[PDB]
């Protein structure tokens, strides 16, 4: 995930 | 909502979203690897990004946590993202 | 290394404004003490005919920040993102399949 | 304050  | 798409494989959310022409499309997906919570898959370019709904105690919603170590890059940060909600405010040094 | 000509100290809120009031730049801004909260920071900016302050925020863990943006349902957090990027180092709005 |  792009933001993890 | 017509963006929900349930249990859709992040696979088949790729297969599916590749074939949209507009940077943006997306849809919702109960995720594969961690049962329980939602994943946000869009497509941007020849990709397919994937991410994470985060969730707190109160139950929120959220894609990321924006914060800063210190005054000084609160300030920077600011010079190109807005510091109001409705309206374009971006810090400008005084002159 | 320069010090940083935005940072004022202790001076009043209404200084703030009179002294941003007279810039000619939306966006003109400095940060200061505030009086009013002792121990807190308040960001002045310059922004039309008017002058405004927010509160600088902080967590248990000493963070810096303006605002704490969170949704109570996913199509709210959907709708915010319509206008808002989801992503951080690129600009990207969410718009329906068709 | 804006943000409060």
């Amino acid at each position: 995930y792009v933001n993890v | 909502h017509p963006w929900f798409f349930g249990k859709i494989p992040r696979a088949k959310a790729e297969e599916m979203l590749s074939k949209q022409r507009h940077d943006g499309a997306f849809l919702i997906r109960e995720s594969e690897s961690a049962p329980g919570d939602f994943s946000l898959s869009v497509k941007f370019g020849n990709d397919v990004q994937h991410f994470k709904v985060l969730r707190d105690g109160a139950g929120k919603y959220f894609l990321w946590v924006v914060k800063f170590n210190s005054l000084n890059e609160l300030v920077d940060y600011h010079r190109s993202t807005s510091v109001s909600r409705n309206q374009q405010i971006f810090l400008r040094d005084i002159e």
